[PDB]
């Protein structure tokens, strides 16, 4: 009773149907393609790049194929601050699979400034501490000599260098930290030049602090010497994140947790493993997994219109043709002949023609499948509050494509279903026509689809009719003799 | 172009149990007549059993010899079908093939995997065998391995002896 | 359960003409049959389904015929690659039992003292089809000797 | 009456199914872009324009195909009708050859 | 002659009607994006690629 | 699944005029044989008239009784069709249905709206009726309303009296 929709009718019953929409997912965040994910948990991307106290299990993360993240990472960026170009950094991470947290500027360099970083709001069980990768330059000996850090790229790949500046809340607090005002932080590379000027002003009390941290990130491309210069307020990086490899990763905003699996795709709801070509699970997939369509079901009527018959049997030992509808008793194939000879009645399929029809259906669906090859890494980008237009654009763009493909999927099977159903009907007519054209004048065309012979036909001649070698002149004389009277 | 993979077989004690599985790659229009078949190294290929799809119940049709011994069923959620080996015997030693007719109807068992061998060799009784300590077992190991090699190099050199036809016909055009 | 056998049992013959392999039946399997080629060292292929229809890869050298409880396959032009086990299987009776199978080789004509006039394609055919079943027998000896080793492990960890 | 009602139901269901399958963005209002965002603006335009073009295709060609889909369909019906009658009057009719 | 000319006209009109229905963006030149506009660039690419 | 809405009817003095309209929701393949029909509360359903589409002129076919009285026409610009009531009589009181055959041909008036009642009750002559001042009219209002209620509660309680069958058969299964 598998019902399919077609262009012409709706809820048509078909003998066979192959749903080509993978609606189901296991529901567990699983390791992808052998390479485990990056189980962040409660720490935001900023928290991991800086190394909050709340998560020190990440100091050397093995290679990850995708990243997860809670929607609101409560334990990221402990010190109340901002992060300039956060979303550009996240989109960069989407295409990075492995870091190595190389030393660039160890605490040994800053022998003229006290490296002791303190923070009440970011306390470690009551003790004042700071992000591991950042060093919080303060005055030494009631003086702040001009900090002059430098680095020359050596590791042979783009290095993510992440630094920051401090906006103190009080002039007194500014001076007690840096012993001078009118402070500037200059960071220069071969292409980047940025001179931030920290400003002390009254800001709302967040986590008890008024001052903030502005954070910036940059890339040392290739032997690009970076120069940090400051007369205070600089939060130096002691840890440059060299990117080990390129790749295709993503950020999944999921609250689940990693388990043990092996799936070539992974979606925020759960993993997907199927051979089907579509899935309405969730658009934000990762890796080798099929197209997304907003539909609820795509049933391909590979079978043929399942019309039962009236079943008035046992009287004359013979059956009615295909005009009245299909035969419940045929199991050998889609199309066939019922031969009511004098040696015994019986059905018999037409193996060749039904195999041809099945090959046609299979090649049809396969060709559709091959033609569909679109974007693979359709991960979800992030946009700041002042980029709303852009975000909308993205959404609309992405949404439009889904809609188009939904159409291009739904209508397709719709047309294809009609394409198949009458095709089946066509075949039967051809079969009938073929037989009718091979039995020119030796058959009473019984008008329900049958052929009641004029000459006594043993099982051999009717077998010959089935396989297309019937010899008309052999029986022509006897058939004509029977027909005349 | 669907590749039928399979796994599970190996070395098993008689009377044990094993989790044979065959799984399917590629897009199959139907996986209805999933079938397990076996071929003993004696080349008497013998059909084992069925399993079907949703449409008509996950029914099975086992061979008479294996009516209750092996059990076929599928866990459809990941498109794989399991066969359980129970009550194993020496005769069960065979390379097992996953097989499947392409059409909705049985016309040809026309998709075969690489096959997984299962080997139940007799003589593993412990009526008198467990008496020996580590040393006797190690000594028969060190007496059976060397003859193992020399025998198999003997067979390989006589294979070379019957294979020089190619080595001579290449320069003989 | 029905009786199905290859009457011309495993044989050996030269190349280049018809060879007929026949399959019986106890009861009326109408025409549903399958003919499988199995190269030693490889998974069985498919040649003819429904007892007369050729597979997807048509060799143009095989054909089938028969009806009722009597079927046959004929290779009108045998060749070197066609050497292997051949099986008939019926799909009518609920036990899909198989045939006895027939092996096909040459009457010791594989050595060059016989095929001097034969083409050179069969040389690379044999080079391709030579190695895998040679390994297969090597690891067959390996697995039998591993099972012969297994009792030693069983008794080592037994005590 | 029966066959023409079946045909009309087929046409109506065809157009209705096409209609249901088309469900896209609703609030397609026009965003505004500053002078230094020209790239972005162009992108927007192109994106939006592309979609219109695609849908134009997906509309036009559709009815194009559907028109053929319908016309011969009608012809097909008549043949069937004729065939049906011809197959219900096996040997009692001189097939007058113009359809009668 | 008549029927084959009708068939050829049908084929030619079919391909021509397909051709006319296809009329899309003309100046599909490639825009450039700075290093800090990577998101935007990707978006562009994806859009165009789609 | 097109919903035919309609509006316009109500309480009208005899000889007045009224703007009946029925409009169409949903996607109609054709709205060709738009039709107005009426059913008096006496359940003698009677067909009124036509209006057609562009293709064959906005022609009409009125009933003989209503050849010149009612006038049917459509303002196609908003997919609605109007019927004008002129020269009203007491007999015109009926619930008016918008109706429409689905096919291009008339086989069944198979889309009907909820209907709008129109009520032309006689006895509204002013041969002697306008003489009364505000007080007489108010007093007959205050004498006719109370009996209005008590009569309709009487009919509702006798309806309940004939409806307890359900109240008893629910606990009687
Ligand atoms: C430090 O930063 C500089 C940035 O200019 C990196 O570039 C290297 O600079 C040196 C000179 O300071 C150059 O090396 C030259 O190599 C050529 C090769 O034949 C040689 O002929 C010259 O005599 C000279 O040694 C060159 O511009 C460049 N070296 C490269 C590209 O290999 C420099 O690598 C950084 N230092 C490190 C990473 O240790
Ligand atoms: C189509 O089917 C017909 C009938 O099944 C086959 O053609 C020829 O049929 C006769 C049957 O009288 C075969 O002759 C003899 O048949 C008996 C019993 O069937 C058998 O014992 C003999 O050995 C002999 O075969 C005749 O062989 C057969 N022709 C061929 C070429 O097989 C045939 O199966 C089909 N003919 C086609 C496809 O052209
Ligand atoms: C689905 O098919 C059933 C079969 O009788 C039918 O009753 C039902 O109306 C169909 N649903 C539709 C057409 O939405
Ligand atoms: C995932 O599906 C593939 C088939 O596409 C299969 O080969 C593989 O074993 C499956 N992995 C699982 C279920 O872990």
């Amino acid at each position: 009773t598998e019902k399919v929709d077609t262009i012409c009718e709706r809820n048509v019953t078909v003998t066979h149907a192959k749903d080509i929409l993978e609606k189901t997912h296991n529901g567990k965040l699983c390791k992808l393609n052998g390479i485990p994910p990056l189980e962040l948990g409660d720490c935001s991307i900023a928290g991991w790049l800086l190394g909050n106290p709340k998560c020190d299990r990440l100091l050397s993360v093995p290679e990850w194929s995708y990243i997860m993240e809670k929607e609101n990472p409560r334990d990221g960026l402990c010190f109340p601050g901002s992060f300039s170009d956060y979303e550009e950094l996240k989109h960069l991470l989407s295409s990075v699979k492995h870091f190595e947290k190389v030393k660039i500027l160890p605490k040994d360099r800053w022998t003229q400034h006290t490296t002791t970083g303190g923070s009440r709001a970011c306390a470690v069980s009551g003790n004042p501490s700071f992000f591991r990768n950042m060093v919080w330059l303060t005055e030494k000996g009631s003086n702040y000599p001009v900090a002059k850090g430098s680095y020359n790229n050596t590791s042979g790949e783009q290095m993510l260098i992440i630094w920051g500046v401090h906006h103190p809340n009080d002039e007194t607090e500014q001076r007690t930290l840096y012993q001078n005002v009118g402070t500037y932080v200059s960071v220069s590379t071969s292409t980047l030049n940025k001179r931030s000027t920290p400003e002390t002003a009254t800001r709302p009390k967040v986590n008890g602090q008024g001052g903030r941290m502005e954070f910036f990130w940059t890339l040392l491309d290739m032997w690009d010497t970076i120069n940090f210069e400051s007369t205070g307020n600089l939060i130096a990086p002691e840890y440059g994140f060299k990117i080990s490899k390129r790749g295709s990763s993503g950020i999944i905003k999921t609250e689940g947790t990693l388990e043990n699996c092996e799936t070539k795709c992974q979606t925020p709801l759960g993993a997907i493993n199927t051979t089907l070509p579509f899935h309405n699970v969730h658009p934000l997939t990762i890796g080798e997994c099929p197209k997304y369509v907003k539909s609820e079901k795509l049933v391909l009527a590979t079978g043929l219109r399942n019309v039962p018959q009236i079943e008035s049997r046992g009287l004359f030992g013979a059956i009615a043709g295909f005009i009245e509808g299909g035969w419940q008793g045929m199991v050998d194939g889609w199309y066939g002949y019922h031969h009511s000879n004098d040696q015994g009645s019986g059905y018999a399929a037409d193996k060749e023609s039904t195999q041809k029809a099945f090959d046609c259906i299979t090649n049809k669906v396969n060709s559709v499948i091959e033609k569909i090859n679109t974007q693979f890494e359709a991960v979800g980008k992030e946009f700041g509050n002042l980029e709303k237009r852009l975000e909308n654009l993205n959404k609309k763009m992405e949404d439009g494509f889904i809609d188009v493909w939904t159409y291009n999927a739904e209508l397709l099977v719709l047309m294809e279903n009609e394409r198949t159903l009458d095709f089946h009907d066509s075949n039967v007519k051809n079969l009938y026509s073929k037989v009718r054209m091979q039995l020119r004048d030796n058959v009473k065309e019984l008008g329900n689809g049958c052929f009641e012979f004029y000459h006594k036909c043993d099982d051999e001649c009717m077998n010959s009719v089935k396989n297309g070698t019937y010899d008309y002149p052999k029986y022509e004389e006897e058939s004509k003799l029977n027909r005349n009277e | 172009e669907v590749k039928l993979v399979e796994s599970g077989g190996g070395l098993v004690q008689p009377g044990g149990s094993l989790r044979l599985s065959c799984g399917t790659s590629g897009f199959t229009l139907t996986d209805d007549y999933m079938t397990w078949v076996r071929q003993p190294p004696g080349k008497a290929l013998e059909w084992l059993g069925f399993i079907r799809d949703r449409a008509n119940g996950y029914t099975t049709e086992y061979s008479a010899s294996v009516k209750g011994r092996f059990t076929i069923s599928r866990d459809n959620s990941q498109s794989i079908v399991y066969l359980q080996m129970n009550t194993l015997r020496v005769e069960d030693s065979a390379t097992y093939y996953c097989a499947r007719p392409k059409g909705y109807f049985p016309y040809a068992m026309d998709y075969w995997g690489q096959g997984t061998s299962v080997i139940v060799c007799s003589g593993s009784d412990y009526e008198f065998l467990k008496s020996w300590t580590v040393e006797d077992l190690q000594k028969r190991l060190l007496a059976l391995d060397p003859m193992m090699e020399q025998e198999i190099e003997e067979i390989r050199q006589k294979y070379q002896s019957k294979r020089q036809p190619i080595l001579d016909a290449i320069e003989a055009k | 359960d029905i009786q199905m056998t290859q009457s011309p049992a495993s044989l050996s013959v030269s190349v280049g003409e018809t060879v007929t392999i026949t399959c019986r039946a106890s009861e009326n399997i109408y025409s549903n049959l399958a003919w499988y080629q199995q190269k030693q060292g490889k998974s069985p292929q498919l040649l003819v389904y429904a007892a007369t229809n050729l597979a997807d890869g048509v060799p143009s050298r095989f054909s089938g015929s028969g009806s009722g409880t009597q079927y046959s396959l004929k290779i009108n032009s045998l060749q070197s690659e066609d050497f292997g086990s051949y099986y008939c299987q019926h799909f009518w009776g609920t036990p899909w039992t198989f045939g006895g199978g027939t092996k096909l080789e040459i009457k010791a004509g594989s050595d060059y003292e016989f095929l001097k006039s034969w083409t050179v394609e069969d040389l690379q055919k044999r080079l391709l089809a030579l190695d895998p079943m040679m390994e297969q027998e090597i690891e067959e000896i390996r697995q039998k000797y591993q099972c012969k080793r297994q009792p030693i492990l069983d008794a080592i960890e037994a005590k």
